[PDB]
RNA sequence: UUAUACAAUUAUCAUAUUAAAUUGUUAAGUGCUGAUUUAACCAAUAAAAAUAUAAAUAAUUUUUAUUUGUUUUUAAACACCAUA
């Protein structure tokens, strides 16, 4: 379910089957299908389609609606899919796919490892500002923790796999400390940059392009 | 083309192959297809995809006849006729040089 | 510019279709979009290129040649504790339960493991032998009981490992002052080939132990 | 405002002499008092007996097997400044982070300092519950108690979404009620918790709520009672802060017109504060143009207002003296301040060497020494970004130089290996194009930044400018085969062919005589013009007559060309004679009004290292196995392998 | 976001209720939202009389039914707007407007394969449907029915 | 370093392999989109007819609807969302019948 | 490995199937399916009674019972289907 | 699991701080004379002085019992402060 | 891997080895810190570095960094911007 | 350091070497410098002499 | 020689049993949802680094349960006493 819910986030057409009907209609199709069958403007084919590939290509508007789908209609149902009438959920799919587009090499991707770190450090701001107003959830408190855990690991990937990206979302931000050791007892020993060597990224600069390693 | 728009008619993959088959020249296809998209007719991905192709081949077809136009004069082929013979028309939503691509539409 | 790839998705090449999840399984979807990418290509194990073709006549008259075709083979799929413990565990659940077929995962020990179960006599046969993720073993049984009688790991917790020495194969030949061919130890060797002891002691060579059956 | 100060300060100087007949500082520093209260705390007898290091064992005993002195005494530490390296630890036995818990300071609330609280206590409550709390327990909370407790719920408010503001400043607006409403323990709502209250409005925005309400309140307060209620530097920094952020020019000027007046010395923070606004304004009016010569005057005061009241200047003056530079069009001015800045010792920021580009974006030269920033970012520890790039771009285009945007390019941008924004990669094709030489490598430039970022996508639909420009430059450089390539592009698209358009495709058959000239070709060119119904154009007969030059005489070119001149003469005798081809105009936008790809995305490391939020990691149960533990012999196959049963 | 409300009203002169739903209607408007539609729904008796500011039960109250297009912040900000309004003895918010009601709960497989917009684009007499209504209206609707419901009182006419 | 070769040609194959899968994905996300325009296409038809409540209109609308089942009226009176037909007013919110 | 379900269906035959023993009453005759519930429960058989008088699918369920039992008699019992 | 109570049947609040709080300081609870003169007929119909209490800083409608004149004032200053009407303080 | 550089011409070195249990059969990594010796401030905390022994320089140092295999690249950078090569830790050692 | 990922950093550093050696290209004829001297010897201290 | 801990009546202690769950003040719902009823609106919360051999790849925090404090014109009550 959690796979089906972003995927359906990204991807415009994911839920609906060769056969025209999600599964929702199949039971209750007094609320699904239009109860109206207008002969208005039936719309023909977008022929700007290649300017939206994914839904993050176009969240100016509800329900990623893209501008040349509201040509024709009034200025109160554009001012009702306008951004102000944005719930929560689609503002924070908004905030993902500003930096999806920063950070994306190519479209339809949605893992990156830039984009990893952003979308858990996201997740892990979310959380955190639940908690500042209800400080009393639990399920949220061990959530926010793993999930600052995951954001640490996804930092720590990037900054050896492409650093370049690291340093500017590390500046952008205003949060240089978040890659921290928590312990001197143990990053006496090592501890802390032996998970470099662990994780596979211990030989992952090319000093050619940093400094001539002559 | 106004009177299919309001209608709602759809046009098939078909008929649309068929329609830019008779066209002869690019800019008789490109004219078509900007009154089609002046008009709010409906098609399916498929016709689009063949109607591009149409406009692919049009424009193939153009350059090779100026191509062999300038053959007779010059006694010989270019070398930048030699490098279109390979090459062919340069980036288009349906390259040659990519035969994968095209197959989850067509049918 | 050039990015590295970091882990064995990456460098395996991986489209990452679904939104976020990085592990999830994409065989599949993978191979049924390199099979619509073709139908001079039969339903028999193919290889991606030719000189991996097998040495064995027979064998080669039932593999074929793919050019990329080849991967993502197979039918079933991967059904702590590892992948020989496991092995085991569910080849004695299985027979046990008097069962005649026991999907079990393909890996290289495990796969040459159940191969020389097969040259012993242990096991009936095998489907889907050549699925990289999980192939089943046919059991076989003689006048209701079954030939296997009992199949251990080595590591009989799922932590330790061990490595058996020449001198370990000899014992295990001579184990209890009998000759024994009866009870059959495996060990991979420094090769990564996995043979039983009979031959480990016929070359006066050892390996890592895998486990014993008879 | 220098004027005001210099009024200011020879009026207190003649106080002071006044006051000497009944070094003589020229002004007058709030923070003096407070700071030397705090020295005096920490040097005072009792403060450092509590805060004495731990007793030794030499000191305690011997060997320790007396029960009351085996081990050192319970010490105590000021988070402010401890006395000892870290405050905290997870040994086994002395764990100390689950005793940084408010619940453990409930014990002692009639001593305790709430800012010191609200900063280093751990699992603290909502600040209304909090302030519950203290009333509840009835500790005579002063004016720096609620100042703090308000400053709680600011930090709340600020790292809320933009979106999700109202509700926790109206839970402020609840509390400052319920301090001014109470009285059972006496609750004193003074001069910075008015600030703190103020500065929760300029945080959420509500300009009306801030300084009708709380400012008119505070200078109500002060007037009814000036001797107990004191409207000090911070008040009127956090007044001005809510001037800069509603937008609010004079007042906020007037704000530190009134703190010059006052003989009281204005701090760093509100001086920045000043500077900005007075960008704002030249901003503003170089919008309505588009006195500003006093303004500029007033502007430059304020940065001889540092120097004035002695007070050291950081990266946000710096960053703010180049945004007001700037924005009064003083290049050499916001070098001079990038060089005072590297004579001193501050550091300078990616939105500094924003400024630094973006203020040389008109005058001619200055080609290298783009390229010398560029060059000296990374030494100076910093990378580039997308908007600088956008802006050097925005110069290379304004100059109209296309060797010095291919140099930055290749030099920088393939190496950055960013992804392209349509305004970079509209800048650099525009530059490329009104370039006065460009070359055929501009044409492998501009083809594949357009192939990239078509493969990564854009929400910003720049298509058809883009596109107008690369056929530009297929004109200046001959590439009619290039420029019906990019033909299906823009079909492809979806977006509708212009008369400008058809015309550089024109253009590019006229010149390119040598290069793929075909008159064929023109007469298709033509017929674009006859089929797509769009009106052709005076540069179309200039285009129309140039090819015909180039390649000859044609019935349908020469048909084409007389109905253009008929009906344009016709079109010039009804009126609205003269229409060319109208340009694309280079975007010229500030570095702050540029689209940036950041949000706030606001967290604190140090919150995330302590737990402040009670944060909970499952343990792994009993994954710790470890050789010190292990009591067993271990063999292959175990002891007893194989048992039945 | 598609928001709708049900107001219990005490039943005062139609100057008051007017001015009470012109301030409502003022702060949407104020507030940056649009308000879809607006119904007076008469004046019953409630089967719980609600009592009064002045807690004095109240027999009759006067229903409104209000559909409008909020953020949620402003949403908020109107919805305590009437909470704490005078003659507000009841506010009834619909949060199941754009979703459907059971499927967040009730199966796994089905809570990602509804389409919001299905129900957002329609009004709430459309997703909540009164005792009366019944798709035999909307095929009524469908149909162009002038010249079916000609003749249907002719039986009954005549006697 | 043959075996070692090897790998990193394999290596990069897997990553043309991966453009084509990427390449031949495209078309089926640009398919399911089509079906996406139609539906949501359809769904915003039918919002042109919410008869919204201009800011101007809002006071009318207010009085028009409120004198919706005041008293002595010939067209029948409509039943409220319960199908339930509510109580008369004479007019000022004053119950009579 | 799911959630429980209380199972309804508007054919017979489903509950045929589905359950070894059942019998469908009515509220209205307690004293036959108490004595029905003697009999099986002295056989210790496990039984399913369903009370039609607010099952949904009543009506189908009824003519359906009906039908095949060639008679309304609501307290009926089912084995083996 | 808190437990609420609306005051005048109106506003929700926690019952804690709603006993220690908002109970005792409602405008119409500690100043019934203030709560007199308010302004019933410019002064918004969510806002009586049922509600608002004392503390209130937001200016409210005022109507002076005598000169009879409307001012507007904040209800801080008017309960804490002792505000007063203008033109009787002019008189 | 470099872990301390509070010492002028000098780096602490934090090395591993094995220690084996034959009645468990294991094979437990243990660690050893070093003092290394780097004359020209090369070293930064976060360097995979190869270090090799030699006479002794001082009380405790008998090593030297004959080689840096892997520089802390994001550590440069925080000094250049003027930082600490690394944030320091925010637990440690009790007092007591 | 744990040994298993020897083999997969020396599959890396193959890679990575041999990218060097084909993209930049920039190899010449350097001049050598004398190597100097080492204070580094080992063994117990030399005496001055 | 146990290289083994059957077994329970000093045990020797101690990861909070989770989309069927927990939390809601600024967000939902309710007189405390559990009297009826195996089903409960809305918001938050289900996946997302390398590696399975790799011998530390984990954190050092949290409390939904019960008592007790906090105080407590201060619960009206009800029940216990006769506060809670
Ligand atoms: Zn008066």
């Amino acid at each position: 379910p959690v796979q089906k819910k972003r995927q359906e986030q990204m991807l415009y057409g994911v839920n609906i089957p060769e056969t025209r009907q999600m599964k929702f209609e199949e039971q209750h199709p007094l609320l699904a299908g239009a109860l109206r069958k207008l002969e208005g403007q039936p719309k023909g084919f977008p022929f700007w389609y290649r300017k939206y590939p994914t839904r993050r290509h176009a969240y100016e508007y509800r329900f990623s609606i893209p501008v040349e789908m509201l040509d024709g209609y009034n200025d109160d149902v554009k001012k009702a899919l306008s951004k102000g009438m944005m719930s929560i959920q689609e503002k924070q799919f908004a905030q993902e796919a500003m930096y999806m587009e920063r950070y994306a090499e190519h479209d339809f991707d949605t893992t990156s490892p830039a984009v990893l770190a952003v979308k858990r450090a996201l997740k892990c701001r979310v959380l955190r500002n639940h908690l500042l107003t209800n400080p009393h959830n639990n399920i949220i408190k061990t959530v926010l923790a793993n999930t600052e855990r995951k954001l640490n690991h996804a930092l720590r990937r990037l900054r050896k796999v492409d650093f370049k990206k690291y340093w500017e979302i590390i500046r952008d931000h205003d949060v240089q400390d978040i890659l921290q050791p928590p312990n001197l007892v143990t990053y006496r020993q090592g501890s802390y940059w032996k998970y470099d060597w662990n994780a596979g990224l211990a030989i992952s600069t090319n000093l050619a392009d940093v400094m001539d390693p002559r | 083309m106004h009177l299919a728009g309001r209608n709602g008619r759809e046009l098939s993959v078909r008929t649309i192959q068929h329609l830019f088959a008779r066209t002869d020249s690019f800019a008789e296809a490109l004219a078509v297809f900007y009154t089609m998209r002046r008009c709010h007719v409906a098609m399916n991905m498929e016709a689009y995809y063949s109607m591009l192709y149409s406009l692919q081949r049009l424009e193939e077809e153009g350059w090779g006849q100026h191509f062999r136009n300038e053959y007779e004069e010059n006694g010989a082929p270019s070398e930048q006729a030699m490098d279109f013979i390979v090459k062919g028309i340069s980036n288009a939503l349906l390259p040659e040089n990519k035969p994968w691509l095209g197959r989850v539409m067509f049918q | 510019g050039h990015r590295l790839l970091h882990g064995k998705r990456e460098r395996e090449g991986s489209l990452f279709a679904v939104a976020n999840d990085v592990k999830r399984d994409e065989r599949l979807l993978r191979q049924q979009l390199n099979a619509l990418l073709e139908t001079p290509l039969v339903d028999l194990p193919g290889v991606e290129r030719r000189r991996d073709l097998p040495a064995d006549p027979i064998t080669r008259l039932f593999f074929q040649h793919k050019g990329d075709h080849a991967l993502y083979y197979g039918t079933y799929d991967k059904p702590l504790y590892t992948p020989i413990y496991d092995f085991c565990h569910r080849i004695r659940e299985a027979t046990e339960q008097r069962k005649r077929f026991v999907v079990v995962p393909s890996t290289i020990e495990t796969r040459g493991c159940a191969r020389v179960m097969h040259d012993h006599g242990l096991v009936a046969g095998f489907r889907d032998f050549h699925n990289d993720r999980a192939f089943a073993v046919e059991l076989k049984y003689f006048q209701g009981d079954s030939t296997i009688n009992v199949i251990e790991p080595c590591s009989y917790d799922g932590r330790t490992e061990f490595e058996w020495s020449p001198k370990m194969m000899r014992r295990l030949l001579n184990t209890h002052g009998i000759h024994n061919r009866l009870v059959v130890y495996i060990c991979r060797t420094a090769d990564n080939r996995i043979i039983d002891h009979i031959h480990a002691v016929k070359e006066n060579i050892g390996g890592r132990g895998l486990m014993m059956v008879h | 405002l220098a004027a005001a100060a210099v009024k200011a300060a020879e009026w207190y100087a003649a106080e002071n002499r006044r006051k000497q007949k009944g070094t003589a500082p020229l002004w007058f520093d709030d923070t003096e008092q407070n700071l030397l209260a705090r020295e005096q705390h920490v040097r005072s007898p009792a403060y450092r007996e509590l805060h004495r290091p731990a007793l030794t064992n030499a000191a305690m005993g011997l060997y320790g097997g007396e029960p009351g002195f085996e081990k050192a005494h319970r010490v105590w530490v000021d988070p402010d400044r401890p006395h000892i390296k870290h405050i905290y630890n997870q040994t086994a036995l002395a764990r100390n982070l689950r005793y940084a818990r408010y619940g453990y300071f409930k014990r002692d609330m009639h001593l305790l300092d709430v800012d010191k609280l609200v900063r280093h206590a751990r699992l603290l409550p909502t600040p209304g519950r909090l302030l519950t709390d203290f009333l509840y327990q009835r500790v005579p909370l002063p004016d720096k108690s609620c100042a703090a407790l308000i400053r709680y719920q600011r930090q709340q408010i600020e790292m809320l979404e933009v979106w999700g503001r109202h509700a926790s400043f109206q839970c402020a607006v609840e509390m400052f009620e319920r301090m001014i409403v109470t009285n059972i323990p006496p609750v004193e709502v003074g001069v910075e918790t008015h600030g703190e209250m103020v500065l929760c409005a300029a945080a959420c925005g509500k300009w009306e709520e801030g300084w009708n309400v709380y400012a008119n309140r505070a200078r109500e307060l002060e007037k009814e009672s000036p001797e107990s209620f004191i409207l000090n530097t911070f008040f009127f920094d956090a007044l001005l802060t809510l001037c800069v952020a509603a937008g609010r020019v004079s007042e906020g000027i007037d704000t530190l017109e009134e703190v010059i007046k006052r003989n009281l010395r204005p701090r760093g923070t509100m001086l920045n504060k000043a500077m900005i606004l007075y960008s704002i304004l030249g901003e503003q009016m170089s919008k309505h143009e588009a006195e500003p010569e006093e303004v500029e005057k007033m502007g430059l005061e304020v940065w001889s207002l540092f120097d004035f009241y002695q007070l050291p200047r950081t990266t946000a003056s710096i960053e703010a003296y180049m945004r007001m530079c700037c924005a009064f069009n003083k290049p050499t001015l916001v070098l001079k301040a990038q060089g005072f800045a590297d004579a001193s010792d501050i550091r300078l920021s990616i939105e500094c060497f924003h400024w630094l580009v973006y203020a040389i974006r008109g005058v001619a030269g200055f080609g290298d020494y783009v390229m010398d920033v560029l060059s000296q970012l990374r030494p100076r520890g910093l990378t580039p970004d997308f908007v600088l790039f956008t802006l050097s771009f925005m110069y290379c285009a304004l100059q109209r130089d296309g060797e010095l945007a291919l140099a930055i390019f290749d030099q920088h941008f393939v190496h950055q290996n960013m992804n392209p924004t349509p305004e970079m990669v509209l800048l650099f094709i525009q530059a490329c194009s009104n370039c006065e030489k460009p070359t055929a490598a501009m044409l492998e430039r501009s083809e594949t930044l357009i192939k990239r970022l078509e493969a990564v996508g854009s929400s910003v639909d720049l298509i058809s400018p883009i596109y107008d420009q690369f056929l530009e430059l297929c004109a200046h450089l001959g590439a009619v085969a290039s420029g019906f390539s990019a033909l299906k592009r823009i079909v492809g698209f979806g977006k509708p062919l212009t008369t400008r358009m058809i015309n550089s495709l024109l253009l590019a058959n006229s010149n390119a005589i040598s290069s793929n000239g075909s008159l064929s070709m023109t007469e298709e060119l033509v017929g674009f013009f006859t089929l797509l119904k769009i009106r052709p154009n005076a540069d179309t007969e200039i285009c129309v007559n140039l090819c015909r030059d180039a390649f000859g005489e044609s019935p349908v070119v020469n048909d084409f060309i007389k109905v253009i001149g008929e009906s344009l003469q016709g079109d010039s005798e009804k009126g609205e004679a003269p229409q060319y081809d109208e340009d694309i105009p280079v975007i010229q936008v500030p570095p702050h009004e540029l689209r940036q790809l950041r949000t706030e995305w606001k967290l604190s490391p140090r919150d995330i290292v302590l737990r402040r939020f009670g944060q909970h990691t499952k343990p792994p149960g009993k994954a710790a196995l470890d050789v010190g533990s292990m009591r067993g012999s271990v063999i292959p196959f175990g002891r007893s392998p194989g048992e039945q049963l | 976001v598609f928001y709708s409300f049900v107001l219990v009203m005490k039943p005062r002169q139609r100057r008051f209720t007017s001015q009470a739903l012109r301030e409502i209607g003022v702060a949407v408007y104020s507030n940056g939202g649009l308000i879809r539609s607006i119904t007076n729904e008469g004046i019953m008796r409630p089967y719980s009389r609600f009592r009064d500011a002045d807690n004095t039960p109240l027999t009759y109250a006067r229903y409104i039914i209000l559909q409008l297009d909020m953020g949620e912040e402003e949403m908020g900000k109107v919805d305590k707007i009437i909470r704490e309004h005078q003659d507000v003895l009841m506010a009834l918010k619909l949060n199941n407007l754009e979703r459907p009601v059971g499927i967040r709960s009730g199966n796994k497989e089905l809570q990602a394969a509804y389409f919001p917009l299905d129900t957002f684009t329609r009004l709430e007499e459309e997703i909540n449907w009164s005792p009366q209504t019944s798709a035999d209206i909307y095929t009524q609707l469908e149909m162009n029915w002038k010249e079916f419901s000609r003749t249907r009182w002719s039986s009954f006419l005549r006697n | 370093e043959k075996k070692r070769i090897e790998a990193r040609q394999m290596m990069d194959g897997r990553q043309a392999l991966k453009k084509k899968h990427l390449d031949l994905l495209r078309e089926f996300h640009e398919r399911q989109f089509f079906f996406w325009y139609e539906r949501a296409s359809e769904r915003l038809q039918n919002m042109n007819l919410i008869n919204y409540v201009p800011h101007a209109q809002l006071r009318e609308h207010i009085d028009k609807e409120l004198d919706k089942y005041v008293a002595g009226k010939n067209e029948p009176y409509p039943l409220n969302f319960v199908g339930q037909m509510p109580f008369l007013e004479d007019g000022d919110g004053n119950i009579v019948e | 490995a799911t959630r429980w379900l209380p199972f309804v269906s508007s054919d017979l035959k489903d509950y045929l199937n589905r359950y070894w023993a059942v019998m469908f009453t009515v509220g209205a005759r307690p004293i036959e399916t108490g004595h029905i519930r003697h009999y099986v429960s002295w056989y210790c058989t496990r039984m399913k009674v369903v009370l039609l008088d607010h099952h949904v699918y009543v009506e189908p369920l009824r003519q359906q019972l009906q039908e095949v039992s060639r008679t309304p008699e609501l307290p009926l019992l089912f084995v083996n289907k | 699991k808190a437990s609420h109570i609306r005051i005048a049947n109106r506003k929700r609040v926690e019952m804690f701080v709603a006993k220690r709080f908002h109970l005792p300081t409602r405008l119409a609870t500690a100043a019934p004379d203030i709560a007199a003169e308010w302004h019933d007929e410019l002064n918004p119909m969510h806002m009586y002085p049922a509600i608002i209490g004392i503390g209130h800083v937001q200016p409210v409608w005022w109507k002076c019992a005598i000169c009879s004149h409307s001012y507007q004032m904040s209800v801080e200053k008017r309960v804490v402060r002792g505000g007063g009407c203008p033109q009787c303080v002019v008189n | 891997y470099v872990v301390g550089t509070s010492m002028l011409k000098t780096a602490v070195v934090a090395t591993n080895h094995m220690v084996y249990y034959p009645k468990f059969n294991q094979r437990v990594s243990r660690t050893k810190r070093f003092f290394a010796h780097d004359e020209d401030l090369a070293c930064v905390e976060g360097d995979l570095v190869h270090i090799k022994q030699c006479r002794k320089i001082s009380k405790y140092k008998h090593y030297y960094v004959f080689s840096i295999l892997e520089p802390n690249v994001e550590g440069r950078e925080r000094l250049k911007l003027g930082l600490k090569a690394v944030p320091p830790p925010l637990f440690g050692y009790p007092v007591s | 350091l744990k040994a298993g990922l020897l083999g997969h950093y020396q599959q890396e550093a193959f890679e990575a070497r041999k990218r060097f050696e084909e993209s930049t290209t920039y190899p010449g004829p350097i001049r050598a410098a004398t190597p100097g001297d080492t204070r580094f010897y080992s063994g117990s201290l030399e005496s001055i002499l």
